[PDB]
């Protein structure tokens, strides 16, 4: 319904996009205990997370969590150039919401 | 390390994604190995120059742009618009001049030769050529992987000697370094079509197993979204 | 059963087929609540949506949607030429129905 | 238990063999309600689909047909060479079975 | 606990290690009721399976017969080598237990 | 929440940092009852485990579990450069917490 990452942004609160034009530089997976998680950073440093899945979340974005780390991952490993990414900045590091590639 | 070679050629990308790669004459695709074209490096290196040297299962490259632009200038002069493609080293390619020694037919193209072609992914990207007149602008390959291909080098002339491909009768097979390589059937092996026979399944199974690293690595890749959980 | 994407299409309203034998352009997919979805975009400009999972799709379908997406991706990624995709034409953008790739 | 897919067919009355020695021509997938299944065609034009889950499947057989619909896109995506296909041929396109794989 | 694939089957009554240090020659799979199950060959001959799911295995051995059919399915594709397979050997096909990759 | 990997660990008991900027030299997949589970091994003969599932790991680790298995495989077979493992070293051989690839 929005047709681009940036109009979905501009659709939820505390929301901003990052332009990276590169792609990621670490990744970065656990499975400890209360941190099953991503974390991903590009070449300049920037930082990001996908967050462990909590009460902060609806059901339906449970597969979509999941999703994005096998996206991030796969990017990561095919050197994919990420354009954007839309997060949550009330976080640190800031949560991923969306991802684009071009 | 992260060195590049240069290549002049009119095929476009979007014929280059298609075929998987920069191929030699005759061959359609990278991995279809349907018919087997011959591998020779001899013959390759010293083929004729429309098109720069990609015959008998080799595809050759310069070790600059600049060169790589001044032989697109001599051999590709009336193709309005010509690609000089940017190519990361790996132990496909062989320094021609190394592996043929005193035989090296152009010895002054320092030239660098990939057996069996260059898969896209070995491809960094591309420039344009217009008229004679390069582009500035360098269009990246999607396919390339830096990482992978930052980390591997050129063949060492050891690997390339055995593959030499000279005639059996041609004197190089007694002389070193190639007497401690020659084929079966070549040199002063007892009655020196065998030599020829063994040259080609030799380059056969170097690109075999060549390709073998190629898939390994890119379609491990593109492998890398299963996600075993969302299924069990 | 259709032997084809564009005879699969036509057992449908408010669908057509476009087709553009190409690569896709740019990949965007979301994890926002109410937002999960992916949207693609070819070089001509041709944009179109993987529809969030609602009320207007049947149980079968869920795990379907989820498959399309990770298609999408993995076309995205791999340059993979797309033929054709029949869509619907009542949302915007439209919505996939089904994927065509070939060469 | 059979060591080969000829083998394996042959323990089924509705199956046959196709002998391809081809890599995938092209790959189709559907998310449109009641029609989600998968097809491909090879360059002779002989084309194949996985069916959508239905009364015919058993339980054990839900979790093969969606990988077996995962090997389809990969093989088509990596231009694998299908050897063989054991189908059921009283389904238009033939319904697949199981699928070897070799050079 | 084991730290490498030899020590791991030795745990196991009616196993043996192959060393094949090879890639694959054939994968074959097949979602035919009853015999939903992974096929795999070398190039000598030898010729392996995944079992069937059934009741000789425990709940969570599930889950990694699901896990294996598609590291199998990756090996063959990208021919990455197989240094060695634990089996047990009292089923024909060999039925497979564990798999080693190296370099 | 960390930003890296080395204060992920330091939130843990029992847990440590190995640097080894390489790639991993071994992978060992088992599907055996109650061993279940990867190994991990590099050329300088460091050895670690993903563990087999069970009390001692939350529900909502047992997804994370999977994934990393999903990791390690694809990251052996890419040659994928390992920067760092946090590793619980109460285990033999120690066990992978999280994994850090970069370079
Ligand atoms: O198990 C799948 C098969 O089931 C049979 O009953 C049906 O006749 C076949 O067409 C095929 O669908
Ligand atoms: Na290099």
């Amino acid at each position: 319904t929005p047709q681009n990452i940036t109009d979905l942004c501009a659709e939820y609160h505390n929301t901003q996009i990052h332009t990276l034009n590169d792609k990621i530089f670490s990744y970065t997976e656990s499975l400890a205990g209360k941190r099953e998680m991503a974390i991903i950073t590009f070449k300049n440093g920037a930082t990001f997370q996908v967050e462990v899945p909590g009460s902060q979340h609806i059901d339906s974005q449970k597969k979509a969590i999941e999703r994005m780390k096998d996206t991030l991952r796969i990017a990561y490993l095919t050197e994919a150039k990420v354009e954007k990414l839309c997060v949550w900045n009330n976080k640190t590091p800031h949560a991923i919401a969306a991802i684009s590639m071009a | 390390n992260d060195d590049k070679l240069y290549r002049a050629d009119s095929r476009p990308p979007d014929e280059i994604k298609q075929s998987g790669g920069l191929m030699p004459r005759g061959q359609s695709e990278y991995f279809d190995r349907g018919t087997q074209m011959n591998i020779n490096l001899y013959d390759h290196a010293r083929g004729t120059q429309g098109f720069v040297r990609h015959d008998d299962g080799y595809v050759s490259t310069s070790i600059s742009l600049r060169s790589a632009h001044l032989v697109g200038q001599t051999i590709l002069s009336g193709h309005s618009t010509y690609y000089i493609y940017v190519i990361a080293t790996a132990p496909n390619m062989f320094n021609v001049n190394d592996v043929l020694g005193a035989y090296s037919p152009h010895p002054d193209e320092q030239e660098v030769s990939a057996l069996g072609g260059i898969p896209y992914s070995q491809i960094y990207g591309w420039y344009r050529v217009h008229f004679g007149v390069l582009d500035e602008q360098l269009h990246r390959n999607r396919g390339y992987r830096d990482r992978y291909y930052s980390n591997l080098d050129i063949a060492p002339a050891a690997d390339g000697y055995g593959l030499a491909g000279f005639p059996p009768e041609h004197r190089a097979w007694r002389e070193e370094p190639w007497i401690h390589h020659a084929p079966p059937g070549c040199g002063n092996a007892p009655r020196s079509n065998t030599c020829d026979e063994k040259t080609q399944s030799l380059g056969v199974k170097f690109l075999d197993e060549y390709q073998s690293k190629v898939k390994r690595q890119i379609f491990s890749g593109y492998q890398s979204d299963i996600d075993t959980h969302n299924r069990i």
